[PDB]
């Protein structure tokens, strides 16, 4: 003999289509700041964080609906800002026809800003208020919020740029570790300064370098092997590699410093074996990219004429292991551009509330 | 278990088939877990084998769920199985000189 | 609108159940006020259409009105049959909500079969 | 509750008392004036949807049967409101026929059905 | 607040008439009573907001009353009665006292010191019921 009931505090973990809310301008042609005005209403006047007492909830990390919402939006992004000259998606009906295109391609400005996304009516949005969270299993302290932090599309491979940095210790969250098929992605502590300047003289055009400092490099990896020895043995030789080939996006640690796609070369970032200045990282502006969008490549404008930079944040690394006995190879990995953004969309959650529950009493 | 014959420096094709066709992430390792190839997102991978320089993967087939493995300049050390990880379903498919 | 009160004990929770309802310059920036005046009002109107399209399904099953009704329709044991004991002792309303799967939906088509059938009943006197 | 709510407007009365119970840059920086202006019309319909259905609630409620669909009442029928055979009014005939139909006794029928719950109000 | 605003108004319709004469005509009344330029355009629209703030509030505040009446069994009903027995220690007048010669009013200085308690009794009495 059930009852039901009307008055209970349950919620659901349920699936739906958020949107965007950015700190928008109207006026600068900065192509993220055309796109955030056109796709995205401004950030909450009133923003309301409501604590929840005493509730313990199994998040999941891997298995979130926003990081393929987000997903949806920045292919979006990235076909109205960097509209190439020759685009070549392989159409297929061996017989793919490498479907040729042609458009404008005027040169533009091109800077991450930060873009909440919110929730709509009658869902919510579960913030893991916590600090040592390792991405699975019961958060202790879930806050609720409607709409997230302030998180900018920056998109790289190998170094998790401009994003944010754990308050406590410095975190290592993957799927399933000893899987050696998931990446590892460890979240920085303090911000390790990147320089990344193409320089003035005009002869290269495409030649780069990017000075990091040696003084924060070797401590912050330092932080790095340790809490790796964590989740590992106490007396593992880590050893540190180059990452071993494929593309030149996931081989070398690209990204897009105002329209022009860098390529670095962090060998000489990872060549320490660990036991018990200023690196200067050799780039090059390239021109034939590979999309991450879909498959295809994809042919720009040359560089502009003046000095480019862009002084950063790596506040990320994207690791990836091979598994002989007794150490670990960690080469650097990235480039699945999902683990880009749940990097940084790790303590959300998106339920909404249930409230007709049929309970055990045995009436009549 | 498949078997595959190639007999010396040729080029293979040891397929593997998706379902949805939609590009998900797959791998390839061998007897010792050691990774071959490696789909991440759009780009492609390696790891640390014998097939370093000798691995690659047909691209424009990925997005049809078809996620094969082409492999030159066979030697006689290669011969072992594969283990293709597309969702779950690791089929296994061994390779012989 | 009648959300709850962050759950945390199943027993404590019938009894604050009933109390949810039993007692009780800018000028500058009107895009910011006016789409999130829309968007923090459509879900006002959500709160009160959520809780009429409720109010229907409890009129379905004679339940109308009443927070904690009771109705006349037995457990089959298939429906994870704990200790009816620790149910209300410790445990929260989340975790009874995982004990129950699929067993919602077909809880669901009984109760709507049974005010049928006793409309069947109390027409056939 | 809804206004679009009831486009399911078929052929049998039978059927349909049967889901009568089961129921890219065109901007130019005025798109967010667009969706705010006629999110209040998107507003200003839906809450008039509400009141639409508290109004009736209780005039249901005159009548006892309150929060239910299906009212089965204690009047019977009479010979002028088209007295049919009960076959040619529930299995082949619209309802916007059949309102067509005793849309001239609507107003009667209301009076009477509100003065068999009065009586039904006297045995209390 | 056009919609269920001008209900409560009709509501103190018949205030100062007597106690019968007044819950009367509850039926009566309640199916009765329930019957752009450019600068203009960014605040003709918090003029739409503003009369919906408050439209929606005659909704949640109606509708909080049927939450309650719910509660204490009859929901719905304008007119209802229910199984908790009238302790004279409420009061302690005869009914010909109170529906002749009263004024709705006049309870409310009257029962209020007790009007906590009985809202209480209502709510076991179609709780266990
Ligand atoms: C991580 O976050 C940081 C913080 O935002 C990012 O660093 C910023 O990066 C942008 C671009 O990389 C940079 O913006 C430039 O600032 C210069 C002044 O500081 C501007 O002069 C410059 O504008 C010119 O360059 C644009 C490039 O497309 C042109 O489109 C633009 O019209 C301007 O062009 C004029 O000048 C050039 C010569 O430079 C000439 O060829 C043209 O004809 C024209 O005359 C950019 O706006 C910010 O200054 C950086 N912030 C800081 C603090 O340094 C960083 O990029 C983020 N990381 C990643 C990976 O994105
Ligand atoms: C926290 O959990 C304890 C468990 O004994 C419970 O008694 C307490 O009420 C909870 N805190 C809050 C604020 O509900
Ligand atoms: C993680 O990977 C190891 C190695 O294959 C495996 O034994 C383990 O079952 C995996 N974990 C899960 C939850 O599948
Ligand atoms: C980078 O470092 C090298 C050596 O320390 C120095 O010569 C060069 O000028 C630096 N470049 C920038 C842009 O700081
Ligand atoms: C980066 O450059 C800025 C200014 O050019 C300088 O203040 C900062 O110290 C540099 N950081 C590193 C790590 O070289
Ligand atoms: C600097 O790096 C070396 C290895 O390259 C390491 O052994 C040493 O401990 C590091 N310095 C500090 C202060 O940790
Ligand atoms: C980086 O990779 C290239 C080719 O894969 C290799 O020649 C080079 O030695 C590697 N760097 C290091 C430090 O191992
Ligand atoms: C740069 O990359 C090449 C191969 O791409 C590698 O051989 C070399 O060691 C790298 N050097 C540095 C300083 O990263
Ligand atoms: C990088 O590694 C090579 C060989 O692995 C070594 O010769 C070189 O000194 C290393 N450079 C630094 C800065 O440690
Ligand atoms: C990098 O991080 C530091 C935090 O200490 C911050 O002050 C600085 O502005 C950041 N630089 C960016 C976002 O370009
Ligand atoms: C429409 O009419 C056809 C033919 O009479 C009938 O088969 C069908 O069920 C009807 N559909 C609806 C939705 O009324």
């Amino acid at each position: 003999w059930v009852t039901v009931y009307y008055g209970v505090p349950v919620w659901k973990d349920a699936e739906t289509t958020l949107f965007c809310a950015s700190d928008a301008k109207a006026y600068e042609t900065e192509k993220h700041n055309v796109w955030a005005t056109h796709a995205c209403v401004p950030t909450d006047p009133n923003p309301q964080e409501i604590h929840l007492e005493n509730v313990t909830e199994e998040f999941n990390m891997w298995k979130n609906n926003m990081v393929e919402q987000m997903h949806t939006d920045i292919i979006s992004l990235w076909d109205q800002s960097l509209k190439p000259c020759v685009k070549l998606t392989p159409l297929c009906v061996i017989n793919c026809n490498t479907s040729a295109i042609t458009q404008a391609c005027p040169k533009v400005s091109f800077e991450p800003i930060p873009i909440h996304y919110c929730a709509p009516a009658g869902f919510a949005i579960l913030k893991c208020k916590d600090k040592k969270f390792n991405g699975t299993g019961p958060c202790p302290s879930v806050s609720t919020v409607q709409c997230t932090h302030g998180i900018k599309p920056v998109v790289s491979t190998q170094l998790l740029l401009n994003g944010s940095l754990a308050e406590e210790e410095v975190m290592i969250r993957s799927e399933n570790i000893t899987n050696n098929a998931k990446n590892i992605l460890v979240q920085f502590n303090t911000p390790v300064q990147i320089n990344c300047t193409r320089p003035n003289n005009n002869t290269d055009i495409r030649q780069a370098h990017c000075n990091v400092s040696k003084a924060t490099w070797n401590e912050t990896l330092g932080k790095v092997v340790k809490q790796l020895r964590k989740h590992f043995g106490n007396n593992t030789i880590i050893r540190f590699a180059n990452s071993s080939g494929g593309d030149l996006e996931v081989t070398t640690h690209s990204f897009n410093c105002g329209g022009e796609f860098f390529y670095c070369n962090t060998s000489g970032l990872f060549n320490s074996t660990w036991i018990s200045d200023s690196i200067t990282l050799p780039c090059r502006i390239k021109q034939i990219i590979n999309m991450w969008q879909r498959i295809g490549q994809a042919m720009y404008a040359p560089p502009i004429q003046g000095v480019i930079r862009c002084v950063s944040n790596i506040t990320g690394l994207i690791l990836t292991r091979d598994g002989n006995s007794t150490t670990e190879t960690f080469r650097p990995g990235g480039g699945d551009m999902r683990d880009n953004w749940r990097s940084e969309l790790y303590k959300y959650k998106v339920v909404k509330i249930e409230p007709l529950g049929v309970a055990p009493t045995r009436c009549k | 278990k498949k078997v595959v014959l190639g007999k010396k420096g040729d080029t293979v094709e040891l397929t593997c088939t998706a379902s949805q066709k939609k590009s998900i992430q797959f791998h390839w390792k061998n007897s010792n877990q050691i990774k071959i190839l490696g789909n991440q997102g759009s780009f492609l991978t390696k790891g640390p084998s014998k097939l370093n320089d000798r691995a690659d993967s047909r691209r424009s087939l990925w997005d049809q769920g078809n996620f094969p493995l082409i492999i030159k300049n066979l030697k006689i050390e290669d011969s072992d199985t594969y283990i293709c990880e597309v969702e779950d379903q690791k089929e296994e498919v061994q390779l012989l000189v | 609108g009648f959300l709850g009160a962050a759950g945390s004990t199943m027993g404590a929770a019938s009894m604050t159940l009933t109390v949810q309802a039993r007692n009780l310059e800018a000028q500058q920036h009107l895009l910011k006020l006016t789409v999130w005046g829309i968007k923090q009002l459509q879900a006002r109107v959500l709160a009160v259409e959520r809780y009429l399209r409720d109010q229907q399904l409890l009129g379905i099953w004679g339940c109308s009105g009443k927070l904690i009704c009771c109705t006349n329709v037995p457990w089959n044991s298939s429906w994870s049959n704990r200790n009816l004991s620790e149910i209300w002792d410790n445990m929260t309303w989340l975790q009874w909500d995982k004990e129950i799967s699929n067993y919602t939906q077909i809880i669901y088509g009984l109760l709507e079969e049974s005010q049928n059938q006793q409309e069947k009943n109390e027409q056939d006197l």
